[PDB]
RNA sequence: GGGGCGCCCUCUGAGCGUUCGCGCUGUGAUGAA
RNA sequence: GGGGCGCCCUCUGAGCGUUCGCGCUGUGAUGAA
């Protein structure tokens, strides 16, 4: 009763020696236990999966993937050899994407790798966890870049919009966002320009563009040439460069921040995470400040006894779209679990997200099931 | 600006207004990509540049390499993922259907392969050593490709260990030399050739000059 | 546990929770995380009281080297369960904070310089 | 005695059927009469030095070069003919760099091109001068965008200059120029990366690149990986474009400046200007506005009874270099020539900034020598 | 990257990383042109891209234009200045000592040309009809080329009116004729051509194709 | 003169300058192109006096186009220093205006309907 | 019981839900911007 | 936080240099930020 034993993010598996499933423990989808494992597999520390897989079968032979185990294996009295690239050991492999469903790890195909992702990404970031130190101070600089972005923007689009106005008038009320106006002065310039199948390759709806061309005839403006056309469209594609950036450095945001406190980022976000930070001042002056100091880093209402008074905390989903009278029970809920997540990555520990926002949840629903 | 579709699946041509072309791959996600590689639209459908001095893989396609395993629904283990230029193509020409397991080693360059990864959900990346595939053994799957550019002097037989470990019966390998160009065929690069020779069969060996004035690229089916 | 810096004996351990029971109803504590590093902050804290089998240890690590910084001295007791209800409350507590000693004044002065000993 | 008339720039020269000079009266130097000659000279009328030729040679039979002249010669009484192509009129364009020297007009041969590059933009600017309007808001438009442009540079820097700082303190202090700094971050990234030959392809002498690669070394600063690098340099890179855009937008300024009011900026400058415009609201405002309002254009310094007080139009080299004392006396008289130079640009006029940078000088020089 | 002297004096090539061609000027104002045209340096001299497609002239140097009047110390009237682009690189190539007279029509671009005419000093750019050269026969010189690019039905006897005003004897004449590619070699051309013959030397006739898929040039000498 | 509307009589000509005279000792009257035109904007100013021998023109070319938006009326002078001396000047000058009549008020009120006639 | 100087002044610190069994809670109840 | 009246509407407005001949000046003397 020869047993080759399978560790994998799906679990541990027993097979005999033709590639056949003698017996199974199951990993649960958790990504903090599972990324911890994997570290501790490369130690040799087998799953605890194993252990349970071990328990309930006690076979004549083991025989395992990684030679590090082996020892640690033996230490609880079992027989223990080693095959490098086994023929069952890839059997499983070949049949990776369907054994995680048969096994009862997943329902499909699409959530397993929905998982795998979310585990590849977060076990290659508790390698980096121990990391080269300062990387907290450069996310602040990263969110603190993206609000000096969109102060920016602001200003130019606003030069920009009376800049043109002066060829245009009536574009300047017809559309509020910045980023489409910038996008017609790039690639036109003259009004004359415009056609109806010119304006759905950017995605408008038929009952603007008729009032767009109807107002382009109708102009009050004077007529303008090249001197100023390719004057503004030097601010305009500017902000068009600076749309780009912002939503470039809001993806290297959520690279830096689960990388350097991912528990905090699990609860509020990246941003709103990354916003926290900028206050305090680094890391570990987050996890000094207490529950009670998190859920007031407004500083500007607590002095007087700042816009959007009430905590900074509470762009939060669950404080936004829940009612007025709600929003004081769960700011502390929130700020509460943002006391834990700040010190937990202070201490550059596990992944606690996923039972964090079960913590919370549960307690969200317990406010909301109280009238 | 016009968009053509060529031999090989998933991968395309971008004739230009001053008449150069360069590869194209299907972007697989919208809206992103951003600030570095120039986005084009044709016909609703949007591509991303391709360029072909950056990517090996992009210098051999050039360099006629005429079967590509990498097509729709290919799972590749991708050993030297680096920044993730290259992969982010094969992402592309992968699809969702298809997966990228992806392995680098320096730290400093993985950080930027997540945020590739981050938004492109079929690639899968892993900061690990490739010469203990045992270290990853437990997360990646078996795959259809065995892509190896690793900076090493012992690539061949790093990447022949990874293959009995991952790589399917009768799939293909691309591997990376630095290998020059004479009258032979592949007398000049019998060294690596008869390494694998002991596992493995040789489809084509492919100089990238001067697209890449250094390395090579060796197509190889798996017994 | 790694956050506990000295080993402590259980007589000194139980003198510890004695002194905290007579400052209930003679002088002024505060109970639970929070409050006990608003009190160090401040500088209002004399003695501070760590639970040692909290799960996960990090809620309460920032403690220890805060209160090296504001030169104030810190002990363990073994169990939380035996700390809360020590405390008055019906539920178990992490870390507490004294401000006034009360009754219990001879009482402190003799822990603070006993915990000196098994520091250096 | 037959003459042929050639009328040119440099003035109106007589020739006899061989190609030999007869006679000549010279141009005067001055842009401003030229250019109104020689519009002119189109409807028919002759420059004032035909005239004056024509009358210190009384010819038997002259011969023009321009038929729209015949009519308006022949009124004064003379025989007028009219070749086209004459074998005279291409002799003197054959020795047209010479002939200028050789008549007096100009020294030597960079000048007279110096001159005639300055004419031919201003003759065919006035043939625009009877415009398509609106064209003064559109300067108003383009300085404020040079405001917001280096008001956005100031921005960026501090916010990338404090960025940079995690992976290299040392640079902040060492060079103050937002410019150099930004470059800096663009081509190299990390410290390492830094040669002594890679600095001087930027300009720098060794006395300070042998602080910098000291500091390269002997940096306190923490070690940095290429997410940082590519997040860093888009802002690097940003800043670098709008040092580019500010100094392009001065082209553009220079070239609108001397189209839609070219007296006003032949006194102060195109940027002095521009932005004197920008105060006012429009061309025709700053016609309306006396001398004595355009000297005080800060607004905040006579609502108390702004930065750089009295007048903000001592930017002006003369107000700037000169003492303390001589200041009052010179904000007078360049406001009175700026009054002047507004209404003849606001009735779309000639050019007179060739005798009013004179008339300034003179009177400058008026009160430099009044001890 | 690297800049090869060509045939014709001024004019350079510039040898990329990707293999591409590019024509070459010497750019005779540093710092500047700024946002368009790509800025590069090579062993000190800064120089200008010359795209093929934008320029006729450029055009029909890659045409294959065996004698190309335009040196060092060229005076040329050019007849449709337009936004200034292409005059640029011949007053790269003309240098400071030869002139460039250019002469525009349309209010709309003469502006921009002004911009490019400030920063060079070599430039005189004149708001006229080259129907009338006589309302800039009071500014302009006497040239060595003719360059003429008009936007008119009658351009050839255009060129040539202005041609007896300003045109030094044994001087040259480009021309540009909306413009058809047989076995033949000018008898296609000739209704452009005999015209010419009145007072004119044909030299080359040069189609433009694919660089100006409309345009072709005539090189012409005056006697 | 490009700038000079309408003609204007020798008789009218001669019966303005005689009315500035008088504003000069019984009212009170501006002198000058620049407080000429801070009259006209803050609407003080009754009647405008211009110089018909302005060189160069320009200098005064606004007025005309600045009285018509504030409704005041406007009249030549065909002689600056002719103006000047009787402004009880020793320079001439190029306009005046006046807010206070003075003596003169039947005699601008017969001046500003005189006008009003050749305009249209 | 009344006033001038410096100091810690960076929410409060024990309750609430309940079917009256018991539940959620100092690893933060409740009261505020 | 909302509207009807007057005011400063955003310098002053006639002098200064001089060899005592006369010069520079309302097309801005002099006095101020
Ligand atoms: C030449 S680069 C590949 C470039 C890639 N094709 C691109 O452009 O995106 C090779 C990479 O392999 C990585 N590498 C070096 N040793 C490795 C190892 N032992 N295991 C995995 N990757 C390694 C290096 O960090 C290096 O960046
Ligand atoms: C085809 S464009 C020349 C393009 C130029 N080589 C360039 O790329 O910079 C011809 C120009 O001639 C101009 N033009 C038209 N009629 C003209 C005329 N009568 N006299 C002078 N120029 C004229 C037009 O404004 C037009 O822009």
């Amino acid at each position: 009763v020869k047993i080759y034993l399978i560790e994998h993010v799906i679990g541990a598996v027993a097979y005999d020696e033709n590639g056949n499933i003698v017996d199974y423990i199951t990993n649960p989808r958790d990504l903090g236990k599972i990324t911890e494992e994997l570290l501790n597999n490369e130690k040799g520390i087998p799953f605890s999966a194993t252990v349970e897989l071990l328990k309930k079968v006690n076979p004549q032979e083991v025989v395992v993937e990684n030679e590090a185990e082996v020892p640690k294996l033996q230490a609880l009295g079992y027989r223990v050899s080693y095959e490098p690239y086994s023929k069952v050991s890839r059997i499983f492999r070949e049949s990776l994407p369907k054994v995680a469903i048969d096994i009862k790890f997943a329902s499909n195909e699409e959530d397993y790798y929905n998982f795998l992702h979310e585990l590849s990404l977060e076990y290659t970031r508790r390698k980096l966890r121990s990391a080269a130190q300062k990387r907290d101070l450069l996310a602040i600089q990263a969110v603190r870049a993206m609000d000096d972005i969109d102060k920016t923007i602001n200003l130019f689009s606003e030069r920009l919009r009376e800049w043109y106005s002066i060829h245009f008038p009536e574009l300047d009320k017809l559309i509020e966002d910045h980023e489409e106006y910038a996008t017609i002065v790039s690639r036109f310039g003259d009004r004359g320009f415009l056609t109806i199948d010119s304006l759905k390759e950017l995605g408008f709806n038929e009952q603007r563009i008729n009032r767009i061309l109807d107002a382009a005839k109708k102009s009050i403006g004077a007529d303008i040439s090249e001197d100023d056309l390719s004057a503004m469209r030097m601010i305009a594609n500017t902000i068009l460069d600076l749309y780009n950036i912002r939503r470039n450095l809001n993806n290297y945001l959520e690279g830096v921040m689960k990388e350097v406190a991912p528990n905090v980022t699990a609860l509020v976000g990246p941003a709103l995470g990354a916003r926290l930070l900028s206050i305090a001042g680094s890391l570990d002056e987050l996890a000094k400040m207490p529950a009670s100091t998190i859920q007031v880093l407004g500083a500007e209402k607590a002095l007087f006894r700042r816009p959007p008074k009430h905590g900074i905390i509470f762009q939060y989903p669950a404080i936004h779209t829940s009612p007025r009278w709600q929003r004081g029970k769960i700011a502390r809920a929130l700020a509460a679990k943002l006391a834990i997540a700040a010190r937990v990555d202070a201490f550059s520990g596990r992944f606690i997200g996923d039972q964090l926002n079960e913590q919370l949840k549960k307690r969200i629903d317990e406010i909301k099931e109280k009238f | 600006i016009t968009v053509k579709q060529t031999n090989m699946e998933n991968i395309y041509e971008c004739e230009f207004n001053d008449g150069s072309f360069r590869l194209c791959t299907r972007n697989l996600v919208p809206n992103f990509n951003v600030y570095g590689e120039r986005l084009i639209k044709y016909e609703g459908v949007e591509y991303r540049e391709w360029n072909a001095f950056r990517s090996k893989l992009a210098g051999a396609i050039l360099k006629g390499l005429k079967t590509n395993p990498i097509r729709k629904g290919t799972k590749v283990l991708y050993l030297g993922a680096a920044s993730g230029t290259t992969i982010s193509h094969v992402s592309d020409i992968i699809e969702l259907n298809g997966k990228a397991y992806g392995v680098e080693f320096s730290p400093r360059v993985v950080r930027e392969l997540l945020l590739v990864a981050q938004r492109r959900p079929n690639i899968f990346p892993l900061l690990a050593d490739a010469r203990f595939p045992q270290s990853y053994k437990s997360v990646v799957e078996n795959v259809d490709v065995l892509y190896v550019d690793i900076a090493q002097p012992d690539q061949t037989d790093i990447a022949i260990y990874n293959a009995k470990f991952f790589l399917k019966v009768n799939g293909d390998m691309l591997l990376v030399i630095k290998a020059v160009t004479k009258d032979p065929k592949e007398i000049y690069k019998t060294e690596v050739e008869k390494l694998e020779n002991s596992n493995f069969e040789t489809i084509q060996i492919i100089n990238l000059d001067p697209y890449d004035k250094d390395h090579a690229i060796v197509l190889s089916k798996y017994k | 546990a790694s956050y506990v810096k000295f080993e402590v004996p259980q007589d000194l351990a139980d003198k510890v929770l004695e002194a905290v029971r007579k400052a209930k109803e003679s002088g002024k504590i505060k109970k639970g995380t929070n409050e006990t590093t608003k009190a160090v902050e401040r500088g209002q804290a004399k003695l501070v009281i760590i639970a040692e089998d909290v799960q996960p240890e990090e809620i309460v690590a920032h403690l220890p080297l805060l209160c090296d910084e504001k030169k104030i001295p810190y002990v363990y007791v073994s169990s939380k369960k035996a700390l809360g209800e020590a405390c008055g409350l019906q539920v178990a507590t992490a870390s507490a904070a004294i401000l006034e000693p009360g009754e219990a004044k001879d009482l402190v002065d003799e822990i603070i310089k006993r915990v000196n000993e098994i520091k250096g």
